[PDB]
């Protein structure tokens, strides 16, 4: 009984969330019509975490969908497992998909947020327990970035104890699409750093590197890329849903990985990944899983860990295996690569084991780590934002909705110190 | 089961009679011989076999207009005794049509209307049509209502008359007959509607697309209004409106009764296919001064009561929203001691079209009859026109020679001044 | 005393705005009924059908 | 054997009565021709309350239809249930209704009074027992407001002991069907206060809101609007017709809810109400039912209780259910919102349980409450009446019937004092 509330915001979050609920519904065995048609009794032990019960055996997820216009939800309302979602859980505004962060936060956000909060309170105060929330949104956009940070602040004020674990997609460094990314990313960072306990940064270009290389798919669809993200979101909460040899929930994860309140940005990874033709021959073993997780190319964020050093890391494994085999790899991988770890914290690698692996895979692995390599990501947006603010005509568009020019300086002042904060702890 | 009796006076009355009953027979389905190829008994009586007869009497003081009905296609439907014709008309003279020639035929007609009343078990109301400028319409119409007032007493005597146009005139003696007939109207009429020819011409050209109309086309527009009013008595509806309901709600004072009429949507058969014509659209169109059947601007005055009648696929919820939206307007003034101001009636039978027609096959329509202080504008124009002619005694010799005493001329003028005072006194606020 | 006069008219304009904003909020609920509750279910029915 | 006699007055009363007889006839299983083809022996246990039996297997309702013009009656005959009613119970005049209270009360009311009373005597003295009568009428009209109150006084004089339960429709505040309503409503309430034991007030505006916002009907006709009224009127008498764990008839309701003889005006509300497309996803339970009843939006009368305070509340439940669960919610709803109950009466919520629910619904609930929020309803009519009464000319329609102007003053004074009486019991 550790119910987790899933809040979806914007164009980006809705598409990911539709793929995310698709995976869990298959794992527990939920028929797309909403009824349980699974194969195991163990699936019904703790289905309360993500679903609600209806007399008649119909299960509805604890989902809230947020966007400034229905059109994105209408694709989701269409979306294959759409019937599963509760009809009243959809709250959208009467305006366009404004990419301006100030427009989303101030003009249309205030109108939507009051309606959104009470819908969240419907699910928040409906069940026996509530451990933490789960946000999927974008930072380079206007709807997910602007309104998502607004709701995140108000989620904290009412439920300070609960974990604000969020999943964010990062502005790509080489070529993104929305031109005003430096503004939207920089303004969102100040809201993200102080409010969210855990932030997992996802970069498309890393997803655009693994699909090309590892999976060997010439045209993997957007469902494929969101499928890779959906594995990570399923693996983290899998420790709550199923028994295992060594349980590790979100609150365990935050304590070990976060040494200081502002150093909590994380890099995520998943194993195994194999070309769909060569899957037959791979001698998939626990050491084989360890190789993929620590390989730099399997990282879903375009920030090379070799550039910096690790502070903390965590790996989650699924399946009936040897506990000695898992513990020995953490010793082996840590001592062999001591050049990338800090001396003043030994045992930087955390581990966990789960009994039931996902469908099709005899056993799977998930990696979450913290490193100073995030300085590369923020150095990108920092120096790129520098030339933004020297030519202040762009500010008028943000000015038209009441944003003052000091907010740009305040936003840059915050994450610049964040870059400095990661610099000093490298020593 | 419940009956109303129609009385038609003058050339306008007979010509309107054809215009309305062509719709009734077509709307009900009766062949002009009286056969069939319901609400039949509200307007018609059955004579055995399958032959029906309208419950109406046509009266005029000259045989030309009536003999057209006798020679026309519809001759077999009507009963010979109902069509009553005199010898020589009143020649646009009220005095001639009231005392001299009016009294020659008054008692013949009163037998036929009363004899028709024997076959009405549930008689509730009469309908009477005038043309104010005409002699028989005003002179004989005044004598008809005075007798019917004492013959029957507390029975609704609703009227639907053609007020003189603000400028358009076909008789020079028109101001004299209108004021004199007004004195007879106020005390005896339960409620008397107004339309004027000048506004109908403008509406028949702008909204309805006809370059050049005749009186026949104008008669069909009036026929639609009478049908919508009587639809509540004839056909099923979520909100029916009986005559006795309509008398109480609209008139606030004994002498302020005079309402004004409007219809919507009025649109050519070509352009009517172009719009959905929702309840909100049609309701808004009524309140514009352009659609009004009387050429007086309501914005000059205020509203005292309103009645809206809907005929079509019209749902109660969207009516209330539409009427609520009207109260938001601050160009639609109300006397603040009239807080409610509305009666809505709903009927399910859609408007009926006519071959060779001038309207379209619209799926929903709205009718409106309201009382306004803007009609004092119309009375003022007639009052000033009468004063100029009476100051130099422009036509007195004709009226006095035909039995009328001259003392009636200041009396009718004085009585109109009281009516104007009543409208202004009501316009006051506390 | 016309500037007091607008103060009465402006307050009635605010009253007229607030009186109709309650109905516009109900209209917004009607839009939510048709578009959000019904027509998003229509897209639900769309890919289902 | 607690027979109830049914009276329908006016255009509003007849159309409400017609749909209500459909609902019970379906409930007992009586065909429109009047013969039983039901499905259970239970339906014949106590059908005697509403139906008399004409030998031949035919059941005739204990109903009397009253109108001043024959238009309304002939529509009832053409309905599918037109042949069900006894022909002699159709009592109608041959004059226009008038839409005038004075004309209805004095001019046509007197003539119809003796004819109707003897028809009632036939039904009243035909049964082994008689608990009370039941009237449905509108207050804005002329026949239901005028002639209905006239019969109510005569019924009181002849049968003082019996319960004169009435269902009333109150004029709407924003847009209303009649101009002369302030006169008709004010004069009628004076008659209603001193005569009827129980009066339920219903407003058409709330039905438009409930059907549209909750039931999601885009075009709610009077058929569905009257349908909601029929459920409440069926629910109140359900205890008489069927067994249950705890019985509660009309006289229990009047004893508990009415603390003083003149404070007996009630609000009503019905649950559950769900969109006929969204009904599948609702996990309808006992706690879910309680949420709808006490929610202010489900009140069938447009008088927000939050602006006033509650004096007494009554709840009726139908279906097989837990007695502990029912009793618990009465505790919780009373304790959670203590700001909305009078302190000098503890246990303000009465409860009852019935075994047999209506068709299609496994369980349902009905609410009847008494509150000082009715001061809102009577304020609107009194202020509107005051504006109209200064404009003395509308009275001339009532003077021509013989009504003396002092009766307007007497009616308003009694009505005004009733508002003050509700004020003092707020303290
Ligand atoms: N709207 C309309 N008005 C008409 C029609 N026919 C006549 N009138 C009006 O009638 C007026 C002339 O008076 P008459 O038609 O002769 O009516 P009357 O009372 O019979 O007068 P007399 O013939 O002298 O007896 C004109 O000014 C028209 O306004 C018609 O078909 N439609
Ligand atoms: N990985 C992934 N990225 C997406 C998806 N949909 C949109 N994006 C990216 O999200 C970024 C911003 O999208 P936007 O429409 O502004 O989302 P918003 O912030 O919620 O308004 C764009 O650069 C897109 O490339 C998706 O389904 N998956
Ligand atoms: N809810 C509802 N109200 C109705 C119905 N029929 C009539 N009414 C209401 O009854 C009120 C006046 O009815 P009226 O014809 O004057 O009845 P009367 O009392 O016999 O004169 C109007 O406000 C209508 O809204 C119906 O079927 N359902
Ligand atoms: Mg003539």
């Amino acid at each position: 009984v550790r119910e987790i509330v899933h809040i979806q915001a914007g164009q980006c979050g809705n598409q990911i969330g539709a793929k995310f609920w698709e995976v869990i519904s298959d794992e527990h065995g939920i028929d797309p019509t909403g009824s349980y048609h699974g194969d195991s009794d163990l699936q019904l032990e703790r289905i309360n975490v993500y679903y609600n019960e209806a007399t008649g055996g119909k299960y509805v997820p604890r989902a809230i969908l947020v966007d400034l216009e229905p059109g994105t939800m209408d694709s989701v309302r269409a979306g294959q497992f759409g019937q599963l979602f509760r009809p009243d859980n959809f709250v959208f505004g009467q305006s366009g998909a404004g990419n301006n962060w100030a427009k989303g936060y101030y003009t249309e956000g205030q109108e939507l947020c009051e309606s959104i909060l009470d819908v969240i309170r419907k699910e928040a105060e409906s069940c026996d327990c509530l451990q933490g929330f789960q946000l999927v949104h974008s930072l380079g956009g206007g709807t997910g970035a602007g309104l998502g940070t607004l709701l995140l602040n108000k989620l904290r004020e009412e439920y300070p104890d609960r974990i604000l674990s969020t999943y964010s997609i990062v502005p790509s460094p080489k070529v993104s699409d929305t031109v005003v990314e430096p503004y939207n990313c920089t303004l969102s960072v100040h809201q993200l750093v102080e409010s969210a306990d855990e932030v997992f940064c996802i970069d498309n270009e890393a997803l655009y590197d693994i699909c090309f290389r590892t999976l060997k798919l010439t045209t993997p669809t957007y469902g494929d890329l969101n499928h890779l993200v959906s594995m990570v979101m399923s693996g983290t909460t899998c420790a709550l849903r199923f028994p295992g040899q060594l349980n590790s929930d979100l609150r365990k994860l935050a304590v070990n990985l976060v040494p200081f309140p502002r150093l909590h940005f994380f890099i995520v990874g998943f194993a195994p990944l194999t070309s769909r033709g060569s899957q037959q021959y791979r001698a998939l073993t626990v050491p084989e899983l360890t190789s993929q997780l620590f390989d730099n190319k399997n990282m879903m964020a375009a920030c090379d860990p070799r550039r910096g050093v690790y502070l903390t890391a965590s790996a989650h494994f699924r399946g009936r295996m040897s506990s000695k085999e898992v513990d020995e790899q953490m010793l082996n991988i840590q001592a062999r690569n001591t050049s990338y770890f800090v001396e003043w914290i030994p045992s930087n690698v955390k581990s966990a084991i789960c009994d039931i692996p996902p469908r099709g895979l005899k056993m799977a692995a998930t990696f979450i780590g913290n490193t100073t390599a995030f300085r590369e990501l923020f150095t990108r947006v920092d120096s790129q934002f520098q030339k933004m603010y020297a030519r202040r005509a762009f500010i008028h568009w943000y000015v038209n909705e009441g944003l003052e020019t000091v907010e740009f300086d305040e936003a840059r002042s915050n994450m610049t110190d964040l870059i400095q904060e990661y610099e000093m702890y490298e020593t | 089961m419940r009956e109303v009796i129609s009385i038609h006076v003058g050339q306008a009355g007979v010509q309107i009679g054809n215009g309305c009953w062509e719709l009734y027979c077509l709307e009900h389905g009766i062949q002009p011989d009286g056969q069939l190829p319901d609400a039949f008994n509200t307007f018609f009586s059955e004579t055995g076999a399958g032959k029906h007869v309208p419950r109406a009497v046509f009266v005029d003081l000259e045989p030309t207009v009536v003999d057209e009905v006798r020679t026309g296609t519809y001759r077999q439907l009507f009963h010979p005794e109902q069509l009553i014709s005199g010898k020589e008309d009143a020649a646009n003279n009220y005095a001639r049509g009231h005392y001299t020639v009016g009294k020659e035929i008054i008692d013949l007609t009163l037998d036929r209307i009363r004899k028709l009343a024997d076959q009405c078990t549930g008689l509730q109301g009469f309908l009477i049509f005038h043309s104010f400028g005409g002699g028989t319409g005003a002179g004989f119409g005044s004598l008809l209502l005075e007798r019917l007032s004492v013959d029957y007493g507390k029975k609704s005597k609703l009227e639907f008359t053609v007020y003189p146009s603000p400028q358009v005139s076909t008789a020079i003696v028109e101001p004299y007959n209108s004021i004199l007939a007004t004195h007879s109207m106020i005390d005896h009429s339960d409620c008397a509607f107004m339309v004027d020819n000048e506004a109908l011409y403008d509406l028949c050209r702008r909204a309805l697309d006809i370059e050049r109309p005749t009186y026949t086309n104008l008669n069909r527009l009036i026929g639609q209004v009478v049908s919508s009013l009587t639809a509540s008595l004839r056909f099923d509806g979520a909100l029916n409106v009986d005559f006795t309901e309509f008398q109480t709600n609209l008139v606030p004072y004994a002498r302020i009764h005079f309402p004004i009429c409007s219809y919507a949507p009025v649109i050519s058969a070509e352009k009517a296919y172009h719009e959905q014509l929702s309840v909100a659209e049609i309701t808004n169109s009524l309140f514009e001064p352009a659609n009004m059947m009387v050429k007086c601007d309501p914005r000059h005055g205020k509203y005292m009561a309103c009645t809206l009648l809907y005929r079509g696929d019209v749902v109660p919820k969207d009516v209330s929203a539409a009427v609520a939206t009207i109260k938001t307007k601050r160009t639609i003034q109300f006397v603040d001691w009239c807080p409610t101001g509305f009666k809505m009636g709903i009927n399910y039978q859609p408007p009926t079209v006519v071959p060779g027609g001038d309207l379209a096959k619209v799926q929903r329509a709205v009718c409106m009859l309201a009382n306004t202080t803007a009609i004092a504008e119309a009375w003022s124009r007639l009052d000033h026109k009468f004063d100029l002619m009476y100051a130099k005694r422009a036509f007195v010799h004709w009226y006095v020679g035909e039995g009328m005493e001259e003392a009636e001329f200041p009396e009718a003028r004085e009585d109109l001044a009281l009516l104007e005072k009543d409208y202004d006194e009501v316009a006051a606020e506390s | 005393m016309s500037r007091p006069g607008r103060s009465l008219g402006l307050q009635f304009l605010m009253e007229r705005r607030a009186r109709e904003e309650a109905n516009r909020f109900y209209n917004e609920a009607a839009a939510e009924d048709n578009l959000t509750r019904q027509r998003a279910q229509f897209e639900q029915r769309t890919l289902n059908r």
